[PDB]
């Protein structure tokens, strides 16, 4: 699958305009762990699948559902590494908006600044392009927010949006499920039964991670949260 | 090695010598007498001064003479170019002739000799980057172009005045006085006044040290000459 | 002789990497500018229109630079935020700089060196953004303006970019009236063009974007149409296409 | 023909562990024109042979003049012998600004080999394509170095490099055990006679084709050239 | 008093109009005592650094973050539009820092930016 | 520049000399930026 | 030379910006007679007191940086958060800096709640929920403005209030050619006016 | 010793400047033109230092006429004097002590005639009538007192010639002869030198 | 030994990146300057008009300065790069040396910053060829055209473009003495020259005369469809 | 709008224009009597103690002197009003960056290290005088940085106007391992004796402050807490 090394330059346009090699770093997206984000109407919901799934992780270590400030949160589908190093940046700059203009950064324009990143990445050649779409999760103004950033760096205002692999199901799923005046509970339930739709077994709650965000602020949930919330 | 050679710093790390927050650094400073010489671009408190000019434009030339003479008052830029001396003299030396190095390249690349305003706007520019450091130039730029004949007082401050009669020195003020001229004065009119005006600076003095004759000049259109 | 790079010239003259980047504004949403007697207008058409996607900042394609400008990407949609962002650093410089708002076609011209250095330099891709500006000044009055990835910019009375450009162009070519032009009958004409060549759906005030660009009472007025009015627009048009009909 | 991806940079090893740029290099040297040099426990001579096209030009300038008591041969590329020649030079300056004495030989070559290492192992460089003999004079005596493409210096009694140059290496081994009590006369003759025999047998050994230059106990380096070369030649014997 | 005038062989040629108003008067005593500490921080730190490895732990150390920190400073934007120096900073330590350089006159509004090409030429060392 | 340096005529062996030392610096690009990077196609022929 | 005097007060929904004007004056040397009240937004305003040249390069790079932040937010900007700007620009200079001290004094668009403010040259912040003055005079201008605000006011006795403690303050017995421009922000509207002691 | 001076009427602005460059160390006649044609209808009038205000009067013109080359349009007279506004504030930083002060008069057919005060600190402000150097505070007395929005041509050079006079009578000294221009819908006109 | 790369000889000793960036040249639209006595012209084509454009965003002929004009065939966008180089070339040498650029320096500017571009094939050159028309500050009127490649001589008559070579015939057969005299038959013959490769003439004709000590002055529609209507006369 | 004068991008931080036109013009208008604008101070009297199991901060009011770093960590400040704010701001969100990436909460010897190498960066140039102080698992901390960046690590500690009375008062009643309520009293004491020709407190106690719970990140709130006229003009506007 070479087409005339149109495939393997990240800075060269295929003839029909295409540059298929960020569409390639769109499928190490399609190709990880399963990730949802459903925005209630008091809040957001931000489920994902753990890849340390076995007994011998210790679980206070490395997570997949991450903090910015005390509003803003992460999950992604993709290469880990890229998300970590994505993730310091974005708190990197939610602080450097923070001792600028002393408010909190609003989701928008954290999403914005992290896709400019990411579009930094897709346009030099010498370097390759991020292997990880976001979900960032917020709550300004008494309103919640879902984003999605992905690795070209356009990043898109959902309601509700599944990544990772088995996406597709996913977002057929929620499409008939999903309703604005859910609340924020009835949210989180969906969100672990859509992500439950495209599992590889058992669902327990040490291979989920879920984090929520409301007006109170962003959120993990701990283990025993997740546990109540599948027991139901 | 071809990893620090890959680098391209050079910083005193990356090399040989370093013990330190720096050690010897290749030579502990120590270097060579050069490592280009000339003919490429690459606490003594007694600099040398000078004394009485004047200059003038015409109708047939431009017309500098100097108090007499032994040591120079009137650098000779080149044969179509001439400039007077006051302040420094290494100043005006050096800076004039860094001005015909530049004259001579560009007749070279344009066929045409330059012109006096540029040749003085060049001069101007090169010392007034140095404006405040205490160069002390006092030059009077003056030629022939095609635009006619040429005058400019080019000065160490930054002043690059266009005129018709300039003077400069002790004598100045008799000699820019005397200077009852009109711009058709005929040639042999025109030495007339320059040696009577460096002559009324001079007829409270007599030949001696920046005394002697006039050392009168004459910019005519194929270049200057030295009427006496 | 090929077409690898940008910094590459085949055996006749053509820079393929650049032509190819050019190539990518043709799938994008269709964005039409229409230049009045009494305003600018700029059309686009909502691409990401799926039932999950949240109700967004005021326009998804139209972009507010100054108080007098406003724009319409078509292309890359990460080089579009780029290169927006730098629209407004370039704007905001400029009346720094000089107190006055800067003119239109300065504006362009800043962008589009811009992109040219990014097709001339190598190990760089293109921008495979073409825009649509719409302003005015003191010098020019109501402007438009147009943009594509090569830094190639010119003004026009009416043109199109993005999917089925063609086609609108030819159809403004054959219905804008120069010199007669109001902004109602240019948002009239909008209509039309961007349903003839939006025919992979029926069009509805929910696929289309409109804002126009004013002056009242010594202001610039860019007001980007409300939903409840694109509606009416369409009404009027079917209603006209009805009457034309029989 | 397993050789073609491996020996067009000189990054890039050989699976046979060689790289083949510095080799092709070598052969650059071999493309020069033969040079001798040799020495006697006073005296380092260099004589090389002149090309000119045969006709209507001045010859190469193959014996170059480093410092009073340095001086060079060079065989392959010109203007890598004009960089390296302008290195030694510099060098020769800083020592003698510096620290007051002439630049010992061996110091000189050991900095050619690591200035000439370098592109040997760097992207984006080719090895410097000139061979060099280098005739110095010091307090530890004469001295005759060559320098090779590789980066490799040798310490030698006598050598030839050049095209057609084993023929007056063949003469050099076979005679050398003469040629430390020689004096500067039969010295330069023993020179002559090797680049006589890196030459067709009709060709002979004229002032427009010799170059020759002597470093030594009292001499500085000094060059004979065109006509100087005259009381040299003058008394070699047939071949 | 400076000396090193070049002036051996000054015959450097400026672009007027875009040298400014420059003052080599003075430019010889900066105008603060922390103008060039702040100038050449990062520079000062790295030197710092480079030194410390290079005592402790051989030519090496300083030569691998050297060469990390050019190859990451390579594949970048064109200096006409900022940059986020993502893994220049995770590779100096800053990633997790805010300094003073970050927070005040930022470089992502200017407020003045050069022509593209002339500033694109003038990284390439061509002026 | 040698007439300003040494006040004196250049000789022609010299100015082909200072033309030979910008002529021979090809290859190398990254080295010192605005050098040449291929062999200059022109010969001359200084004749004084 | 004199710098001026910039002062604000809150009343009922309502604040007051207020700064001299040298009505006559034939002066020399650095400029005096400067413009220093600028609108900021709608209902946002900030007075600069201090030199002339740096009151205008305050004001333009303030512009620049809030004309910016309003195109990416999408959103009008809050008394508070411009207050954080110009704070960030004028520490931003702390080594060398502008010799101009703002007050901001503005109505936030949700609320409309008065915020005013007043910072130094470098930039650090007071909030009071009564009065600012900024100037060469505070000194007196602190005791007129103690002694006069009430709170609770209303348009029309803001006005009256800010009007004495200006005159009264930059009075030394010479209020001659000394003028006051005072900018009311009330919900609806804003009311400018200029204005002599009536001694004169 | 140098003097500015500026008058803007309903359609016109009228500036004069003296013609002393005087620079003692040299002799010359007077012959000195302190004003610097920055476009067909712009002027800056500077004064100061010997040197540093031609070469900051010349790069403004150099800039001004290459925005003009770019742009096909001139630069109005508020956004030159603007432009001329943060190029002496950049001066003034770069080059200790640096003291340019200007007068920038000029017309603009969708603005009408301005003029321009600017001291030596870069502080702009748009005024009707305008001086430097010295005495200048009373010239500003005596136009203050005597100047009217709608004056005329006539009246305004009038006016100008008071000033001057009534600077003599102050300071006893030789108040040399004044370049006069104005500017209209028409560009820069050269009046008759005010001589006494 | 081959393209494909800007530093590269082919066995032959041709650099083709630089023969193609040339064949750039050969598409543009044909710009055709001649050199008169005390005018010099400059005429280009209006290749493919759209009625729905602002022709003024499209103008092929530039003023440098007061007495430099530019006329420029190839890529339009390298166009817009050189010109406004060259116009912050020439503001910069008047405040170099006082006196306006002379057309040989802006055309030696020109083609220095081309030429920098057809090194370091990490760059691309500038696909334009541009007819600088002037007049020097003596009075002496001028025309020189640059390449690509770095290199410009002068004229007295030229075409760059497409076409170039019929309108250069076209021109050594009819430029004259006779055909100079006037400031309207070079006019004219500027105008006939472009005749020869426009179809439907006068409405695809870009004129713009440059008069000694006056500034460019582009000729609207109304007065070229006059000259046009004078030649036709004139062809009786 | 592409300036002609700009090469190479522009950088951030501090400006370090204005210096030399600054001194020129505060020579001149010293020489002329004119008071150009000066910075704020805010010398009054802050004073900290370590108890058993906490420390405790004070100061004066009508303002608020003890600033915020972390939930563990406090500080007062006197100096410069405007470089305490910033030098505290700024070491406040660094330490938020690192107990987020740490999921820890603080270290009182992080804040001390950061305020003190920041602090000896600007070469006591930025006013900031500290009493820096906080609680992590190895215990209450108090230290005392100065503004050239020289810290001190101390049982008890006063700065400010009243810093000596203070002193002595603490030299003449502290006790290692004191109550909570006895260090408030004696901080309150030393702060008064200081005063004398409210007072703020900060208690930070151990068992107030979980250290094996993951770290969160807090919420914040903010800070900083006759004649007759003629009306020549008036212009309603809206």
């Amino acid at each position: 699958m070479a087409e005339r090394g149109y495939s393997f330059s990240l800075t060269t346009f295929s003839p029909s305009g295409k540059l298929v090699q960020i569409e390639y770093a769109l499928a190490a997206v399609a190709g990880g762990a399963p990730s949802v984000g459903i925005k209630a109407a008091n809040g957001v919901v931000l489920a994902t699948e753990k890849k340390q799934k076995s007994i011998l992780y210790d679980e206070r270590s490395v997570h997949k559902v991450e903090p910015i400030t005390k509003h803003i949160g992460l999950v992604y589908s993709g290469m880990g590494p890229d998300y970590r190093v994505l993730v310091h940046r974005a708190r990197k700059l939610a602080q450097q908006y923070y001792l600028v203009y002393q408010e909190p950064i609003p989701t928008a324009q954290l999403v914005q600044r992290v896709a400019s990143v990411m579009q930094e990445y897709t346009q030099s050649g010498g370097v390759r392009p991020f292997g990880v779409s976001l979900l960032i999760c917020g709550w300004n103004e008494g309103r919640p927010y879902l984003f999605q950033s992905d690795p070209s760096g356009a990043y898109f205002a959902w309601k509700a949006t599944a990544m990772g692999k088995n996406y597709v199901n996913g977002k057929t799923f929620l499409e008939k499920r999903y309703n604005e005046d859910l609340e924020l509970e009835d949210a989180i339930h969906t969100a672990i039964l859509t992500l439950k739709e495209s599992f590889e077994g058992q669902m327990t709650e040490d291979n989920i991670e879920v984090g929520i965000c409301n007006e109170a602020g962003f959120r993990r949930l701990t283990p025993t949260e997740v546990k109540d919330y599948l027991a139901a | 090695m071809a990893l620090a050679s890959v680098l391209e710093r050079p910083l005193p790390v990356n090399q040989r010598g370093f013990f330190g927050l720096g050690g010897r650094a290749d030579l502990l400073d120590l270097g060579p007498g050069s490592l280009s010489d000339g003919l490429s671009l690459a606490p003594g408190i007694e600099m040398l001064h000078g004394t009485t000019t004047l200059a003038f434009k015409f109708r047939h030339g431009v017309i500098v003479a100097a108090d007499s003479r032994t040591v120079k008052k009137v650098i000779e830029i080149n044969p179509y170019l001439l400039g007077t001396m006051a302040g420094g003299a290494a100043d005006c030396s050096f800076w004039e002739r860094l001005l015909a190095r530049q004259c001579r390249i560009y007749e070279l690349r344009n066929k045409e000799r330059i012109s006096v305003a540029a040749a003085s706007k060049l001069l101007a520019n090169m010392v007034y980057q140095y404006k405040g450091m205490g160069l002390s130039m006092g030059t009077m730029i003056c030629g022939w172009d095609k635009r006619g004949p040429g005058l400019y007082y080019v000065d160490s401050e930054g002043n690059r005045i266009s005129g018709a009669t300039f003077s400069v020195g002790s004598g100045s003020v008799y000699a820019y006085g005397v200077m009852d001229r009109g711009y058709s004065y005929d040639l042999e009119v025109e030495q007339a006044y320059d040696l009577a005006r460096r002559a009324i600076y001079q007829a409270t003095y007599r030949d001696a040290y920046s005394g002697g004759a006039v050392n009168l000049y004459h910019v005519r259109e194929d270049g200057w000459i030295r009427v006496s | 002789r090929y077409d690898s790079r940008t910094t590459i010239f085949s055996p006749e003259g053509r820079l393929y990497q650049v032509e190819y980047a050019m190539e990518a504004i043709g799938h994008a949403g269709t964005c039409l500018g229409i230049l009045a007697n009494d305003g600018v207008l700029l059309a686009a058409e909502r691409r990401n229109i799926h039932k999950l996607l949240d109700e967004v900042f005021f326009s998804e394609k139209i972009y507010k630079l100054n108080e007098d400008m406003a724009c319409s990407v078509a292309g890359i949609t990460s080089d579009a935020n780029v290169l927006t962002n730098e629209l407004r650093l370039i704007a905001q410089r400029y009346l720094l700089q000089y107190q006055e708002p800067i003119p239109c076609e300065q504006l362009v011209t800043a962008l589009c060196d811009i992109k040219q250095a990014y097709t001339q330099f190598g190990g760089k891709r293109p921008f495979g953004v073409s825009l649509l500006y719409i302003g005015w000044d003191k010098h020019y009055g109501f402007q438009l303006y147009q943009s594509d990835p090569s830094g190639n910019y010119g003004g026009w009375k009416a043109t199109c970019i993005g999917n089925n450009s063609a086609a609108a162009v030819s159809m403004l070519k054959q219905d804008y009236k120069e010199g007669e032009m109001t902004l109602k009958s240019a948002l009239a004409l909008a209509i039309k063009v961007l349903n003839k060549t939006m025919d992979v759906s029926k069009l509805s005030a929910e696929k289309v974007e409109i804002a126009t660009l004013t002056r009242e009472n010594g202001k610039t007025v860019i007001r980007v149409l409300k939903q409840k009015e694109v509606e009416q627009l369409i009404k009027k048009h079917e209603e006209e296409e009805a009457k034309a009909e029989r | 023909m397993f050789r073609n991806q491996y020996d067009n940079d000189v990054t890039v090893w050989s699976p046979q562990g060689r790289i083949h740029q510095i080799e092709y290099a070598m052969e650059a040297v071999k493309q020069g024109s033969a040079t001798v040099g040799l020495k006697s426990k006073t005296h380092a001579v260099l004589v090389a042979l002149k090309r000119a096209q045969s006709e209507l030009a001045a010859h190469q300038k193959k014996i170059l003049h480093v410092d009073n008591h340095i001086g060079i041969s060079i065989a392959g590329l010109t203007a890598d012998a004009r960089l390296l020649c302008n290195f030694m030079r510099q060098e020769c300056l800083d020592s003698r600004f510096v620290f007051d004495r002439p630049l010992p030989v061996s110091r000189l070559v050991s900095l050619i080999g690591s200035k000439t290492q370098i592109p040997t192992q760097r992207y984006g460089r080719r090895p410097y394509g000139v061979g060099l003999l280098i005739a110095g004079y010091d307090d530890m005596g004469p001295h005759i170095f060559q320098t090779c493409p590789s980066a490799n210096y040798f310490d030698c009694r006598a050598m030839s490099i050049g095209a057609r140059s084993q023929s007056a290496r063949t003469y050099l081994e076979r005679h050398m055990s003469e040629f430390m009590e020689c004096n500067l006369n039969e010295l330069v003759k023993h020179g002559l006679r090797a680049l006589r025999e890196t030459l067709p047998a009709e060709q002979d050994l004229t002032t427009k084709n010799v170059s020759i230059g002597i470093v030594g106990k009292d001499l500085e380096f000094t060059i004979y050239d065109d006509d100087d070369v005259s009381p040299f030649l003058e008394g070699l014997e047939e071949r | 008093p400076v000396t090193e005038l070049s002036a051996s062989g000054p015959f450097e040629s400026h672009d007027l109009l875009r040298k400014g108003f420059s003052c080599v008067k003075n430019e010889l005593l900066p105008s603060h005592p922390l103008e060039l500490s702040e100038k050449n921080f990062q520079l000062n730190q790295d030197k710092m650094n480079f030194s410390t490895l290079r005592n402790i732990q051989g030519l090496f150390a300083p030569l691998k973050l050297q060469m990390e920190f050019k190859a990451v400073q390579q594949v970048q934007r064109l200096p006409f539009l900022s940059s986020s120096n993502l893994s220049l900073d995770v590779l100096r330590g800053n990633d997790e820092t805010i300094g003073f350089e970050d927070i005040l006159n930022d470089p992502s509004q200017s407020e003045v930016m050069g022509e593209p090409h002339l500033m694109v030429e003038y990284k390439l060392g061509l002026l | 520049n040698h007439w300003f340096t040494y006040n004196e005529t250049m000789t022609v062996e010299s100015v082909t000399q200072a033309v030979s030392n910008l002529a021979l610096q090809f290859g190398e690009e990254d080295a010192d930026p605005g050098a040449m990077s291929r062999p200059f196609g022109v010969a001359l022929l200084f004749g004084g | 030379y004199n710098g001026g005097a910039v002062m604000a007060m809150k009343g009922k929904n309502c604040v007051a910006i207020a700064a001299d004007r040298r009505f006559g004056i034939q002066a020399q040397m650095v400029t005096t007679d400067f413009q220093k009240i600028f609108p900021m937004g709608d209902r946002l305003y900030i007075g600069l007191a201090g030199l002339a040249t740096d009151v205008q390069t305050v004001a333009q790079r303030l512009k620049f940086r809030l004309n910016l932040y309003e195109l990416k937010e999408g959103r009008q900007i809050k008394p508070y958060t411009l207050m954080s700007m110009v704070a960030n620009l004028l520490y931003e200079k702390r080594f060398g800096p502008y010799y101009t001290e703002p007050v901001i004094a503005g109505l936030d668009p949700k609320t409309f709640k008065p915020f005013i403010c007043s910072l130094d040259l470098i930039g650090c912040p007071m909030v009071t929920d009564d009065f600012v003055v900024s100037g060469t005079c505070a000194e007196q201008m602190y005791g007129m403005c103690e002694s006069l605000w009430e709170p609770n006011m209303d348009p029309d006795h803001l006005f009256e209030t800010i009007s004495q403690a200006m005159l009264n303050a930059v009075d030394r017995d010479a209020v001659s050619g000394m003028g006051v421009i005072v900018h009311i922000i009330e919900k609806d509207k804003i009311t400018t006016r200029t204005l002599k002691a009536r001694m004169d | 010793m140098e003097y500015l001076i500026g008058i803007q009427g309903p359609d016109y602005v009228l500036v004069a400047s003296d013609r002393v460059a005087a620079s003692n160390i040299v002799q010359m006649k007077d012959d000195h033109d302190k004003m610097f044609k920055m476009s067909e209808k712009i002027l800056l009038l500077c004064v100061g230092e010997a040197g540093d205000t031609v070469q900051f009067a010349e790069y403004i013109q150099k800039n001004v006429q290459l925005y003009k080359m770019r742009n096909g349009y001139e630069l109005s007279p508020t956004a030159a004097a603007n432009f001329t506004r943060r190029n002496l504030a950049d001066c003034l930083r770069s080059r200790t002590p640096y003291h340019v002060n200007l007068l920038l008069a000029g017309y603009d057919e969708h603005e009408g005639p301005a003029l321009y005060y600017m001291d030596y600190l870069a502080a702009l402000a748009k005024a009707p009538f305008a001086a430097h150097g010295y005495g200048a505070f009373l010239t500003l007395s005596i136009l203050d007192r005597y100047y009217t929005p709608t004056i005329s041509r006539e009246r305004a050079v009038e006016l100008l010639r008071k000033c001057l006079e009534e600077l003599q009578k102050r300071f006893i000294l030789n108040l040399p002869t004044f370049s006069v221009r104005i500017i209209d819908k028409n560009g820069i006109h050269d009046l008759d030198n005010i001589s006494f | 030994s081959y393209d494909r790369a800007i530093t590269v000889f082919s066995p032959d000793g041709h650099l083709f990146q630089v023969e193609y960036a040339q064949e750039a040249v050969k598409k543009g639209s044909t710009a055709v300057g001649v050199r008169g006595r005390d005018i010099v012209v400059l005429g280009v084509e209006k290749k493919s008009v759209a009625k729905l454009q602002d022709e003024r965003t499209v103008r092929k002929i530039c003023a440098l300065d007061d007495n430099v004009c530019m006329a420029f065939a190839g890529l339009t966008a390298d166009a817009r790069i050189v010109i406004n180089r060259a116009r912050v070339e020439c503001q910069s040498h008047r405040l170099t040396v006082e006196d306006p650029v002379t057309v040989e320096y802006i055309t030696r500017y020109i083609a220095s910053l081309k030429q920098r571009y057809t090194q370091s094939n990490g760059r691309r050159p500038f696909g334009i060829s541009a007819l600088i028309v002037g007049f020097d500050f003596d009075g002496t009127p001028r025309l020189y055209q640059t390449d690509p490649s770095g290199t410009y001589h002068a004229w007295k008559a030229n075409a760059i473009g497409r076409g170039a070579k019929s309108v250069r015939e076209f021109l050594e057969k009819n430029y004259t003495d006779e055909a100079i005299e006037t400031d309207d038959l070079t006019i004219k013959l500027v105008i006939k020259a472009l005749l020869e490769v426009v179809q439907s003439g006068g409405k695809n004709i870009e004129l713009a005369v440059m008069r000694r000590d006056q500034s460019l002055k582009i000729l609207n529609p109304e007065e070229i469809e006059k000259y046009v209507a004078e030649i036709e006369k004139e062809k009786e | 709008m592409a300036a002609v004068s700009v090469y190479a991008p522009p950088v951030g931080g501090f400006s370090f224009d204005n210096c030399r036109r600054n001194a020129v013009l505060e020579a001149d208008f010293a020489k002329r009597g004119y008071k150009l604008p000066k910075v704020r101070k805010t010398g009054t009297t802050i004073a900290g103690v370590v108890y058993k199991d906490g420390i405790v901060l004070g100061a004066d009011t009508n303002c608020s002197k003890i600033h915020f770093i972390s939930p563990n960590i406090y500080c007062c400040g006197a100096g410069t009003a405007a470089d305490t704010d910033m030098t505290t701001q700024l070491i406040s969100s660094n330490l938020e960056l690192h107990s987020l990436s740490t999921g820890r909460l603080p270290r009182v010897v992080t804040a001390n290290r950061m305020l003190k190498q920041m602090l000896f960066r600007y070469q006591g140039y930025i006013g900031a005088a500290l009493v820096l102080g906080g609680v992590d698992v190895t215990g209450p901390h108090l230290y005392s940085i100065y503004p050239h960046g020289s810290t001190d690590k101390l049982p008890y500690v006063t700065m400010g106007s009243g810093s000596l009375a203070a002193m002595a008062v603490f030299e003449d009643k502290f006790r290692p391992d004191m109550e909570e309520e006895e260090a408030k009293n004696l901080v309150s004491e030393a702060i008064a004796a200081g005063i004398f020709n409210n007072i703020d407190l900060c208690v930070i106690s151990k068992n107030k402050l979980d250290f094996l719970r993951p770290y969160t990140v807090p919420n914040k709130k903010g800070t900083r807490l006759t004649t007759a006229v003629l009306t020549e003009k008036i212009t309603p506007l809206e």
